[PDB]
């Protein structure tokens, strides 16, 4: 575990292309990124995957799971925030 | 991040560290506003755990970090422990974050938001740099 | 939201 | 249990089912006494979740099950999310279990307790029977 | 996921013998069982591993993790209750 | 503890 905050650029893959690595473990509320030479790893979980949209950094994914070895050739799996923003908006409104 | 780079101090404002009462960082998180933090459901966050904002160097005692207490854990009820699907939990802070030059909120997308394959984004955190 | 006071450098 | 057998109704008294407010069983557990339930730290149990004792058939509505509310989650602070070590959490019930012919406590070993390799034991639960 | 409660007999292995399958992932507060033809699987987690001692069923392990495929040739990993009973006794006393 | 009213059958 590093003492200071790290960062890594990486591309978004398609679920179809990601099912080639993970098959049927990839579900609708999951979005893959990686296989680029970098990899999120144990301790990064819960963390953010951000992309810029209209020059503002916006939450696209949550560090969920991937390779047990954090393989940088194997795509990481993040929770698809786009599919989970409705529940978040519902929760914040009511609480 | 295996093969990542050291971030610039203060540059990823919304990034917070989830740590138990032992001081141990187990998961990361993101400030969506001054009273709410989004993390993963699989992280297993309780209220004995604390949210730490405004941090860069975990081994630096001079930093003006913000130790935030969790009031309630809102796990997404569509979360599936067996498939690890719908892995998102909200954390209501009992004590609100003070937004500064280093502590702030990341933007949330619209359900309709579109992010194509081949698009380059960024991931951050204090997870293993090697395995 | 989404626009840090300290800017990222990748 | 992949390749297991159907248990005899009521024969594993301490076995409880952890389910969210959606009705979904995500984890198992064990009654150590009428107000405390032991489960895994990685299960991620909140207080929105419920403990169900006295159950055999999850699809049977005629069963006299006991839906128990969780008051507090006591995660072991030596629990390591990264290695998944010290994976044990206690659940203090806000409402005490009524012990019966089907609801009771399993015994806890002494720290000094010894269990040799080659010794045959038993595991129970409602987890996938196939993958 | 089955509707009714299942059960399975299985032997306890040695950590040394278990490190042959899992290596350095096996830590001191973990105890293996399985590779016998049965396997605990997703949804069994948190559950009990009991052995009889003096004719009383006693908690020896907690269903933790194992094979992603729930392989019945590969040993499952349970939390070693023997190593975790001191903390439990401390917690119940104080609360 | 450890002794069920309904007995297991393996
Ligand atoms: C183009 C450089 C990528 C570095 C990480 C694999
Ligand atoms: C996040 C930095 C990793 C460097 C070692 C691969
Ligand atoms: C830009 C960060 C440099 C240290 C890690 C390669
Ligand atoms: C949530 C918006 C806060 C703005 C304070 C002026
Ligand atoms: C994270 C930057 C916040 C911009 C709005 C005050
Ligand atoms: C627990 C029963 C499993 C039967 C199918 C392998
Ligand atoms: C003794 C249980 C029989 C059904 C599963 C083989
Ligand atoms: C915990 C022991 C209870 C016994 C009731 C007579
Ligand atoms: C001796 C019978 C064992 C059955 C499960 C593999
Ligand atoms: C689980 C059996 C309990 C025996 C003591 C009343």
């Amino acid at each position: 575990t590093p003492d200071r905050l790290q960062q890594a650029s990486l591309p978004l893959l398609s679920n179809t292309n990601c099912k080639k690595y993970w098959g049927t473990k990839i579900k609708d509320a999951m979005i893959c990124a990686g296989a680029s030479g970098v990899s999120s790893c144990m301790g990064d979980s819960g963390g953010p995957l951000v992309c810029k949209k209209n020059g503002a950094w916006t939450l696209v994914g949550i560090v969920s799971w991937g390779s047990s070895t954090c393989s940088t050739s194997t795509p990481g799996v993040y929770a698809r925030v786009t599919a989970l923003v409705n529940w978040v908006q519902q929760t914040l409104a009511a609480n | 991040i295996v093969n990542g780079e050291e971030a610039v101090p203060g540059s990823w404002p919304w990034q917070v560290s989830l740590q138990d009462k032992t001081g141990f960082h187990f998961c990361g998180g993101s400030l969506i506003n001054e009273n709410w933090v989004v993390t993963a459901a699989h992280c297993g966050v309780t209220t004995s755990d604390v949210v730490v904002a405004g941090e860069f160097d975990q081994g630096s005692s001079s930093e003006k970090i913000q130790k935030l207490k969790i009031a309630k854990v809102f796990k997404n009820s569509k979360y599936n422990s067996l498939t690890i699907n719908n892995d998102i939990t909200l954390l209501k802070l009992s004590t609100a974050a003070s937004f500064s030059q280093t502590v702030s909120a990341v933007c949330l997308p619209s359900a309709s938001d579109d992010f194509a394959a081949g698009t380059t984004c960024v991931t951050t955190g204090w997870g293993l740099t090697r395995y | 939201c989404g626009v840090p006071a300290i800017q990222p450098v990748l």
